[PDB]
C-alpha cells in the first residue's frame, strides 16, 4: 500500500481506489493476527 | 578576475580513521527512547577519510570526486573554508553548482560557469583598521546561463561538519558544529547532523571542489579539512529520552 | 504454570477508528470472532492451569 | 522475574508525556492489544502455597 | 438495546448459559473537530504557471517552486480547459483537503500524441532523454491544446526537444548540453557532418498539422507529502485548538482521533511530527503556535457482560476492562458512544476492580466460592 | 440472464464528459445532476 497508516490513505484517496490500498493493509494485518494467534495457541499448549 | 596560484605541490593523499562520526537524522521525524533501524547513504564507521592541512608552505585544493554523496569536516579558526563547487565538467560545457560564503551572505547559484582552474576567495589582512577585508572572488571567469539562484546571510578549534547528497533530482545539505581541544584526531564521540537546506538543482554531479580563503604574495591559514564518501549502509540508532541520537551501530 | 492473558480487538488492530476499513473487514467474514474465541480459549486456560 | 504488565489498571497520566517514550506496554494498549489480570492474585496463590 | 441483547447477538442464541462474555469494545467518540494549518493567506502564484506567455521546451523544462502560500486546487479541477488531469498518488477531489511540503510545478510543451509519455515509468524519447518522472512519483499531470495560443502558420520552431543521449537520464535531471552526437563510431568533434547530429530537434507547430500532432502545454505538480514542516496547504479554515477532550483533529493533513495534551518533548525546529513504535503519530507541533501536543487515543476497552443463565434471570452486570470509571460517568450519552446502551451507568451500584470497572453488581464483604470469575481475586454470583 | 427490474435512465450530454458517467466519478454532471451509486450494477451506452 502507499502508506502504513489508514488515515493517510483516507486523506489522499477517494473510495474507488482507497479500498484497494486498504484491502492490502487488511490482508497483511489479518495475516499478522493469525500468525500471532497460532504462535500463542502452540505456546499455550507448551505451558499447559 | 582570475589568477593561478604560485604553489604547484602535490602527492600524499593523507588519511585518518573516521571512528564514530558521519551519522545524521535519516528523516524529519521525532523519535525518543528507541533503537530505530534505517537504510541510507551514511559514512562507514572507522573508514579512511582523506585528510588535508594547510601549512603556514602547503596549500592544497584538489578536485575531489562526488559519488553517491560526501561527508566534509573542518577544524578551524578565522573562517578559512568558504564554499564548494559541484558538477560533471566545471568548464561551461555543462551546467554546474556554486555554493559560497562571503563578508555579508551565503550565495547558492547554478550556472554554465567557466570556473578558475584553482579558485579561491582573497583577503587583505590587518590593513591599518585592525580588520580583514574580503576582496577577491576568484571562483569563475563567466557565468553564462543560470537556472536557480538563492542568497541570505553569511581558545579551541571550531569543528564544523557537513553531509551532501544528490538524489531524486534534489541536492540536500546537513550540518553540525562543536568547540574542540584536540590536535588532529577527529574526537571520539557522537552527534547526528540536522538537515539545513534542500536545493532543486536537477543536475549531474560527478565531482566537487572546496574553496579556501587565500588569507600572488600571501600566507595560508592553519586550517585542516577531512573528506569521505558515503555508502548505502543500514544503521541502527539509539534515540535517547530527549530524541537525540546518542549511539549508533553500522550493521555491516 | 501460566503466561500473560491477552485479548486483541481484531477490529481496532486492523482498522483502528476507520469505519470504512471496518466495512471492508466485514467482507472477510468470521475471522475476528474466531480470533477472539482463540485468545479467550488461551486466557481462560491460564486460570485453569 | 521482571514482568511486563500485570494488568492492574491504566489511567492515562501513567503513560502520556514522558513514559510513552520508554514504555512499550501503553503503546500496545493504544493499538488494541490488552493484557487481562489472572483470576488469582499473587496473594491468593501465595496463600495456596 | 441493552448488554444482554448484545450477548444474545454475539453468542448467536436466544438463550444464554451462566458466565462472563466478551462483547464489542467501548470507545469514547470524539466530541468535536479541530483543523490547524499555518495562518498564511497569500494565494499561490498559479497564474504565471498556467497563463504564462511562452512555456519552456521539454529539453529545458521550467521548474517553478511554489511555497509559503495557500492553494485552492478546485479552481483547476473544475475547469474544462484541462484535456487531462491525471493523478499518481492523491485523488484530485481531495487536493483541497491536504497539505504539501513543497510543490514544484515542472512546465514544458510537447505534441499531443506524446502526452502518454508523461505517466510514471513510461519510455520513448521524451520520457528517456528530456523529462523522466520517478518510479514512486506522487503528484498530478495537467495538459491541454495550444494550437490556438502558440502555433504559427509556418510552424513554431522555439519548441524543441532531444533525440539522442549516451544514456537515459535520471528522474528530474535536466540536460542542456549540446555536444554533437555520433550515430557511427566517428569522433566528429568539429561539426555536424555525415552520421553526426546536433542532439536537439524542433517541433514545427502549425495550425492544421493534425489532431494530437498539434502542441500541448503540460504542467507536472510533484509535491512531497504530509510528513514535514509544510508551507503550501489547502484553503480550509483553521479552528481554535482544544485539549484534554477527545477530538477529530487535523494538523497539516494529519487527520486522526484522540485526546490532545501539552507535551514536554524537546522537538528541534525541523521536526513537525513524532511517531510511535506502530509508525503512528503520537506528538505534533501545531502550525498556528509552536507548542508540542501529545496525541493519545481517547479512552476505549473491552466490555465483558456477566450473567446468570437466561432461564435463571434477565439481569446482567457489565465489566469495562482496564477502565478507571471516573471516566464512564463523564462519557454521558448526550452524544454518541460505540455501545448504544447506557442504562447501567445510572450508577450507585458501581464498583472498582483491578480488572476494570464493574457496573450493576452489588459489592459484598463476605467471601464465597467462585461462581463467575472476574479477575484480580474478584468473582460474581446471583444471590439474595 | 434475468433481472428483477430494469430502469433505463436517459439524457443528453457533451462528448467530453462521457467519462463522468462511470460509477463513483466527480465533476459537475456526476456531482450536480446525475450520480450513479458507488456499487452500481448495470451498463452505460453512449453515441453522438
Ligand atoms: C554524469 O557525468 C559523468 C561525467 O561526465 C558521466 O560519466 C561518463 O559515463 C560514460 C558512460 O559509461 C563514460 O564513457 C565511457 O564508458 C566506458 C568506461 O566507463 C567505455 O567503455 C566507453 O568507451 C566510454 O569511454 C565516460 O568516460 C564517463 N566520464 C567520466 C569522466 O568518468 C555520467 O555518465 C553522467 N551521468 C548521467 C546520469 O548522465
Ligand atoms: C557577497 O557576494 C554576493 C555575490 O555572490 C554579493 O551580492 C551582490 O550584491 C550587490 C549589492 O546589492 C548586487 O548589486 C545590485 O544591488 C541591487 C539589487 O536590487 C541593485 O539596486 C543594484 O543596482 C545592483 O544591480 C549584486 O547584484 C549582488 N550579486 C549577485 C550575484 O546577486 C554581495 O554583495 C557580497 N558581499 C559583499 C560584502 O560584497
Ligand atoms: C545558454 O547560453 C547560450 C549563450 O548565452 C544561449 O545560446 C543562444 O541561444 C539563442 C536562442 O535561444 C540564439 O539566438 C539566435 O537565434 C537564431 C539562430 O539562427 C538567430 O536568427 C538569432 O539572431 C539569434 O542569434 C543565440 O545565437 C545563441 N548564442 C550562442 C552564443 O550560442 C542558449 O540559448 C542558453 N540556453 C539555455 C537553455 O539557457
Ligand atoms: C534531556 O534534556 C534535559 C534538559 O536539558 C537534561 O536535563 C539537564 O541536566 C543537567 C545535568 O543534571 C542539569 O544541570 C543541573 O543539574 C543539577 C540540578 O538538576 C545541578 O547540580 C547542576 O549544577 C545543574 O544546575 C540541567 O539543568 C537539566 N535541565 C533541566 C531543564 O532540568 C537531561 O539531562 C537530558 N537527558 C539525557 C539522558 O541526557
Ligand atoms: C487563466 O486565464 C483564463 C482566461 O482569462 C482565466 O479564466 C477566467 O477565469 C475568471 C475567474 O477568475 C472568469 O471570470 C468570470 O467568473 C464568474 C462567472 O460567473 C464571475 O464571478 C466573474 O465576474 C467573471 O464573469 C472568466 O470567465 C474566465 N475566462 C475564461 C475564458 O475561461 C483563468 O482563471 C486563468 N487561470 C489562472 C490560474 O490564472
Ligand atoms: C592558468 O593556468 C591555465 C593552465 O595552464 C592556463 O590555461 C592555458 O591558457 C592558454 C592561453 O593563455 C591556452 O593556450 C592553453 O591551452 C590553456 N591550458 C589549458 C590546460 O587549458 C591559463 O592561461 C592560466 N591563466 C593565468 C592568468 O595564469
Ligand atoms: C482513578 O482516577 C482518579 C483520577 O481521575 C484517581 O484519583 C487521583 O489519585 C492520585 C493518587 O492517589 C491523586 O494524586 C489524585 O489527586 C487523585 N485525583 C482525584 C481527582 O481523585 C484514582 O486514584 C484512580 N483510581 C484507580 C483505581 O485507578
Ligand atoms: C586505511 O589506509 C591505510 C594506509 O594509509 C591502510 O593501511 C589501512 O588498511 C586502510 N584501512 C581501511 C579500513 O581502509
Ligand atoms: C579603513 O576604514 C575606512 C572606513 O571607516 C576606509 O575609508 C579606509 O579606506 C580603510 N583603510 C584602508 C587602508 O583602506
Ligand atoms: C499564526 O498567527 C500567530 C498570531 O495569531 C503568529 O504568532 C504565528 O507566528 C502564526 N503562525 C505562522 C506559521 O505563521
Ligand atoms: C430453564 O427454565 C425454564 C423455565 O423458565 C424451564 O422450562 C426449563 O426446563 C429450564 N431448563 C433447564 C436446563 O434448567
Ligand atoms: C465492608 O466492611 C467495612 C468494615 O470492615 C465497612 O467499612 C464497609 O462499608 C463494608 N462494605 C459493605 C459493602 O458492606
Amino acid at each position: 500500500a502507499i502508506s502504513s497508516v489508514l488515515n493517510d490513505i483516507l486523506s489522499r484517496l477517494d473510495k474507488v481506489e482507497a479500498e484497494v490500498q486498504i484491502d492490502r493493509l487488511i490482508t497483511g494485518r489479518l495475516q499478522s493476527l493469525q500468525t500471532y494467534v497460532t504462535q500463542q495457541l502452540i505456546r499455550a499448549a507448551e505451558i499447559r | 578576475q582570475c589568477v593561478n596560484l604560485t604553489t604547484r605541490t602535490q602527492l600524499p593523499p593523507a588519511y585518518t580513521n573516521s571512528f564514530t562520526r558521519g551519522v545524521y537524522y535519516p528523516d524529519k521525524v521525532f523519535r525518543s527512547s528507541v533503537l530505530h533501524s534505517t537504510q541510507d547513504l551514511f559514512l562507514p564507521f572507522f573508514s579512511n577519510v582523506t585528510w588535508f592541512h594547510a601549512i603556514h608552505k602547503r596549500f592544497d585544493n584538489p578536485v575531489l570526486p562526488f559519488n553517491d554523496g560526501v561527508y566534509f569536516a573542518s577544524t578551524e579558526k578565522s573562517n578559512i573554508i568558504r564554499g564548494w563547487i559541484f558538477g560533471t565538467t566545471l568548464d561551461s560545457k555543462t551546467q554546474s553548482l556554486l555554493i559560497v560564503n562571503n563578508a555579508t551572505n551565503v550565495v547558492i547559484k547554478v550556472c554554465e560557469f567557466q570556473f578558475c582552474n584553482d579558485p579561491f576567495l582573497g583577503v587583505y589582512y590587518h590593513k591599518n583598521n585592525k580588520s580583514w577585508m574580503k576582496s577577491e572572488f576568484r571562483v569563475y571567469s563567466s557565468a553564462n546561463n543560470c537556472t536557480f539562484e538563492y542568497v541570505s546571510q553569511p581558545n579551541f578549534k571550531n569543528l564544523r561538519e557537513f553531509v551532501f547528497k544528490n538524489i531524486d533530482g534534489y541536492f540536500k545539505i546537513y550540518s553540525k558544529h562543536t568547540p574542540i581541544n584536540l590536535v588532529r584526531d577527529l574526537p571520539h564521540g557522537f552527534s547526528a547532523l540536522e538537515p539545513l537546506v534542500d536545493l532543486p538543482i536537477g543536475i549531474n554531479i560527478t565531482r566537487f571542489q572546496t574553496l579556501l580563503a587565500l588569507h600572488s604574495g600571501w600566507t595560508a591559514g592553519a586550517a585542516a579539512y577531512y573528506v569521505g564518501y558515503l555508502q548505502p549502509r543500514t544503521f541502527l540508532l539509539k534515540y535517547n529520552e530527549n530524541g537525540t541520537i546518542t549511539d549508533a551501530v553500522d550493521c555491516a | 504454570v501460566s503466561m500473560t492473558k491477552t485479548s486483541v480487538d481484531c477490529t481496532m488492530y486492523i482498522c483502528g477508528d476507520s469505519t470504512e476499513c471496518s466495512n471492508l473487514l466485514l467482507q472477510y467474514g468470521s475471522f475476528c470472532t474466531q480470533l477472539n474465541r482463540a485468545l479467550t480459549g488461551i486466557a481462560v486456560e491460564q486460570d485453569k492451569n | 522475574v521482571t514482568l511486563a504488565d500485570a494488568g492492574f489498571i491504566k489511567q492515562y497520566g501513567d503513560c502520556l508525556g514522558d513514559i510513552a517514550a520508554r514504555d512499550l506496554i501503553c503503546a500496545q494498549k493504544f493499538n488494541g492489544l490488552t493484557v487481562l489480570p489472572p483470576l488469582l492474585t499473587d496473594e491468593m496463590i501465595a496463600q495456596y502455597t | 438495546l441493552d448488554p444482554l441483547s448484545e450477548t444474545k447477538c454475539t453468542l448467536k442464541s436466544f438463550t444464554v448459559e451462566k458466565g462472563i462474555y466478551q462483547t464489542s469494545n467501548f470507545r469514547v467518540q470524539p466530541t468535536e473537530s479541530i483543523v490547524r494549518f499555518p495562518n498564511i493567506t497569500n494565494l499561490c502564484p498559479f497564474g504565471e504557471v498556467f497563463n504564462a506567455t511562452r512555456f519552456a521546451s521539454v529539453y529545458a523544462w521550467n521548474r517553478k517552486r511554489i511555497s509559503n502560500c495557500v492553494a485552492d486546487y478546485s479552481v483547476l479541477y473544475n475547469s474544462a480547459s484541462f484535456s487531462t488531469f491525471k493523478c499518481y498518488g492523491v485523488s484530485p477531489t481531495k487536493l483541497n483537503d491536504l497539505c504539501f511540503t513543497n510543490v514544484y510545478a515542472d512546465s514544458f510543451v510537447i505534441r499531443g500524441d506524446e502526452v502518454r509519455q508523461i505517466a510514471p515509468g513510461q519510455t520513448g524519447k521524451i520520457a528517456d532523454y528530456n523529462y523522466k518522472l520517478p518510479d514512486d512519483f506522487t503528484g498530478c499531470v495537467i495538459a491541454w491544446n495550444s494550437n490556438n495560443l502558440d502555433s504559427k502558420v509556418g510552424g513554431n520552431y522555439n519548441y524543441r526537444y532531444r533525440l539522442f543521449r549516451k544514456s537515459n537520464l535520471k528522474p528530474f535531471e535536466r540536460d542542456i548540453s549540446t555536444e554533437i552526437y555520433q550515430a557511427g563510431s566517428t569522433p566528429c568533434n568539429g561539426v555536424q557532418g555525415f552520421n553526426c547530429y546536433f542532439p536537439l530537434q524542433s517541433y514545427g507547430f502549425q495550425p492544421t498539422n493534425g489532431v494530437g500532432y498539434q502542441p500541448y502545454r503540460v504542467v507536472v505538480l510533484s509535491f512531497e507529502l504530509l510528513h514535514a514542516p509544510a508551507t503550501v496547504c489547502g484553503p480550509k479554515k483553521s479552528t481554535n485548538l482544544v485539549k484534554n477532550k477527545c477530538v477529530n483533529f487535523n494538523f497539516n493533513g494529519l487527520t486522526g482521533t484522540g485526546v490532545l495534551t501539552e507535551s514536554n518533548k524537546k522537538f528541534l525546529p525541523f521536526q513537525q511530527f513524532g511517531r510511535d513504535i506502530a509508525d503512528t503519530t503520537d506528538a505534533v507541533r501545531d502550525p498556528q503556535t509552536l507548542e508540542i501536543l501529545d496525541i493519545t487515543p481517547c479512552s476505549f476497552g473491552g466490555v465483558s457482560v456477566i450473567t446468570p443463565g437466561t432461564n435463571t434471570s434477565n439481569q446482567v452486570a457489565v465489566l469495562y476492562q482496564g477502565v478507571n470509571c471516573t471516566e464512564v460517568p463523564v462519557a454521558i450519552h448526550a452524544d454518541q458512544l460505540t455501545p448504544t446502551w447506557r442504562v447501567y451507568s445510572t450508577g450507585s451500584n458501581v464498583f472498582q476492580t483491578r480488572a476494570g470497572c464493574l457496573i450493576g453488581a452489588e459489592h459484598v464483604n463476605n467471601s464465597y466460592e467462585c461462581d463467575i470469575p472476574i479477575g484480580a481475586g474478584i468473582c460474581a454470583s446471583y444471590q439474595t
